[PDB]
């Protein structure tokens, strides 16, 4: 409800803040509380109060206000901190809690590391089910921009194909997953089967083929 | 020279009751005429001498009492007056020998919304002795709990501002006080009329 | 010190749904219990909490259709909500709350609070209030005070949430088949196929591989139906000498199975 810009973006080491824009019955009485949502991960406590970091938070963080708008202070950006941002207080009762419209912040300048590729072919045990399904995993790319294509014997193919949106790894770099699902008479009529991937212009594959 | 009855009742401000001013007169020449002309006095009353005798009579030392208070206890500056201003902020005894002369201060002494700055004494413990000043802040005991020098219920500030607001009827309306205490000790008369 | 969720994974339409929250480290007595929820793509919306006295409170715009009760013989809390829809598939979070309202005490411009000595007072009794203007005095007239009130709310702690999916399908199991296989490492694979709905608990032999096992998130097949795979990079060497198995576990369909990963 409460107007949050939409994202944020700054660069490590350096400064940024997302402001939180409410009423006079809501942000206006003050005590607003700051969380952290790392995907993956059940939400942080970030602040509280206006301005009390939580007990175990680093002082990276501060919380500031003006009148009916609450401001997010941080400065020596870490990757660790690219993350989902809600303000949220009470309005007119200290049992109803209202959040904001959530901002995404965008922790620029980390390497631009390409993604590492695997490709699996459909399993006898799953042949056996008369069903084929060709698994390319991709592991440890950054930022999480990524178009997959699969080509049967070098000729691009359309059908069959499902893809993840990319997703955090421990490492604050990106991963993410393609399946090609596939009739055991159409695999074991090609040759090739390729998984190709597009990374920020850059192309890596990999290619399986079908044996006995 | 003559005596500072100008330095008195013209004084450009005045003290609240409880803390009443006191001049000393003495080595002067007490010409009244000021007064006997200024008819813009309230309250003239003189006890021990005849009000209009004065300038032929001499005195050992004069003693100048200024004070405000509010009209309806102007009549309790009087030898064997009770009341609140008379019992305990100014008390004159019953065998007083001078004179007592008031008049209204509402154009100086009342702020439009009521003028809260001269006090008087609201509780005390036992009755003022003549010519006593008390000004004590000890927090009284109105009820039956102790205080201790604590404010709280049953336990007041024993001084009152008075509410001095312009609107009001003349009864209500500030008054200044000025109360002449004549000795004729066993010395040296040092205060004269011009007549005498 | 910790909460730990629990629940119903899938709930048909319009049921009512019915959730519980236990405590470690701490009990119901102590703190305040709230109820979360977000739905993914969706910003968090506060439902409602239920405090160390006993009494509740709730989302004004979400209360008519929701319920918190409590037991703390058990450290338990349990939140239940009815006429369920698929806008609510969602991830439930029981979170521990600090919340307190307060009061201000304030005179209009022309007053101050003392008592009638002057000394500022900053109380509510004992003959102290806002009085007028230039005064010190017992008697001053007194004036309406004015009175605002603040509201302190956040969250000290999470639990970890609980994914609900609202759906009209059944808790169909997953078919789990083994992905056999410059540097010296090799892949090793469990595919999880078509299931529904979201989660699946991947571990790999039973907890003792840590480092390496990369689960990946899953897809949502156009037929409606989840999968996913979880692979795990080791030694090349190790192949054949350790048998590697996948402990698979779908538990809405009330299914674990194991796969070795055969060479
Ligand atoms: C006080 O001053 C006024 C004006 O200056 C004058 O009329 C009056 O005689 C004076 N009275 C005394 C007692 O000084």
């Amino acid at each position: 409800v409460l107007n949050q810009p939409s994202s944020v973006s700054g660069s490590l080491g350096q400064r940024v803040s997302i402001t939180c824009s409410g009423s006079s019955s809501n942000v206006g009485n003050g005590y607003v509380s700051w969380y952290q949502l790392i995907p993956g991960s059940a939400p942080r406590t970030l602040i509280y109060g206006d301005t009390s970091r939580a007990s175990g938070v680093p002082d990276r963080f501060s919380g500031s206000r003006s009148g009916n708008t609450a401001t997010l202070t941080i400065s020596s950006l870490q990757a660790e901190d690219e993350a989902d941002y809600f303000c949220a207080s009470a309005e007119d009762s200290s049992s109803n809690a209202v959040f904001g419209s959530g901002t995404t912040l965008t922790v620029l300048g980390q390497p631009k590391a390409a993604p590492s590729v695997t490709l699996f072919p459909p399993s006898s045990e799953e042949l056996q089910a008369n069903k084929a399904t060709l698994v390319c995993l991709i592991s440890d790319f950054y930022p999480g921009a990524v178009t997959v294509a699969w080509k049967a014997d070098s000729s691009p193919v359309k059908a069959g194909v499902e893809t993840t949106t990319p997703s955090k790894q421990s490492n604050n770099k990106y991963a993410a997953s393609s399946y090609l699902s596939l009739t055991p008479e159409q695999w074991k009529s090609h040759r090739s089967y390729s998984c190709q991937v597009t990374h920020e212009g850059s192309t890596v594959e990999k290619t399986v083929a079908p044996t006995e | 020279n003559l005596c500072p009855f100008g330095e008195v009742f013209n004084a450009t401000r005045f003290a609240s009751v409880y803390a009443w001013n006191r001049k000393r007169i003495s080595n002067c020449v007490a010409d009244y005429s000021v007064l006997y002309n200024s008819a813009s006095f309230s309250t003239f009353k003189c006890y021990g001498v005849s009000p209009t005798k004065l300038n032929d009579l001499c005195f050992t030392n004069v003693y100048a009492d200024s004070f405000v208070i509010r009209g309806d206890e102007v009549r309790q500056i009087a030898p064997g007056q009770t009341g609140k201003i008379a019992d305990y902020n100014y008390k004159l005894p019953d065998d007083f020998t001078g004179c007592v002369i008031a008049w209204n201060s509402n154009n100086l002494d009342s702020k439009v919304g009521g003028n809260y700055n001269y006090l008087y004494r609201l509780f005390r413990k036992s009755n003022l002795k003549p010519f006593e000043r008390d000004i004590s802040t000890e927090i009284y005991q109105a009820g039956s709990t102790p205080c201790n020098g604590v404010e709280g219920f049953n336990c007041y500030f024993p001084l009152q501002s008075y509410g001095f607001q312009p609107t009001n009827g003349v009864g209500y309306q500030p008054y200044r006080v000025v109360v002449l205490s004549f000795e004729l000790l066993h010395a040296p008369a040092t205060v004269c009329g011009p007549h005498h | 010190v910790q909460l730990r969720e629990s629940g119903p994974s899938l709930v048909k339409p319009s049921q009512t749904l019915s959730l519980t929250c236990t405590a470690s480290g701490f009990s119901l007595s102590d703190k305040a219990v709230g109820w979360v929820r977000q739905a993914p793509g969706k910003a968090l919306e506060w439902l409602g909490s239920i405090d160390t006295g006993g009494n509740t409170g709730y989302n004004p715009g979400l209360k008519s259709r929701l319920s918190i009760t409590k037991d703390n013989s058990k450290s338990q809390v349990s939140l239940s909500v009815s006429s369920v829809t698929t806008e609510d598939s969602a991830t439930y979070y029981c979170t521990t709350v600090h919340q307190r309202t307060s009061e201000k005490r304030s005179c209009p411009g022309g007053s101050s609070r003392r008592y009638p000595s002057g000394a500022s007072c900053d109380v509510s009794g004992g003959a102290c209030a806002c009085y007028v203007s230039n005064c010190r005095g017992v008697l001053c007239p007194t004036l309406n005070e004015i009175v605002a009130y603040t509201y302190e709310w956040h969250v000290d702690a999470w639990g970890q949430g609980l994914l609900v999916t609202v759906s009209s399908a059944s808790t169909k199991g997953p078919s789990v088949f083994p992905l056999a296989p410059s540097g010296g490492t090799a892949a090793l694979g469990c595919l999880v196929k078509d299931y529904f709905p979201e989660p699946v608990t991947v571990s790999w032999n039973s907890g003792a591989l840590t480092s390496g096992v990369h689960t990946f998130p899953a897809v949502l097949q156009s037929s409606g139906l989840y999968s996913l795979s979880s692979v795990v990079t080791v030694p090349s060497s190790s192949l054949g000498t350790q048998t590697y198995i996948c402990n698979v576990n779908h538990k809405p369909s009330n299914t674990k199975v194991d796969k070795k990963v055969e060479p």
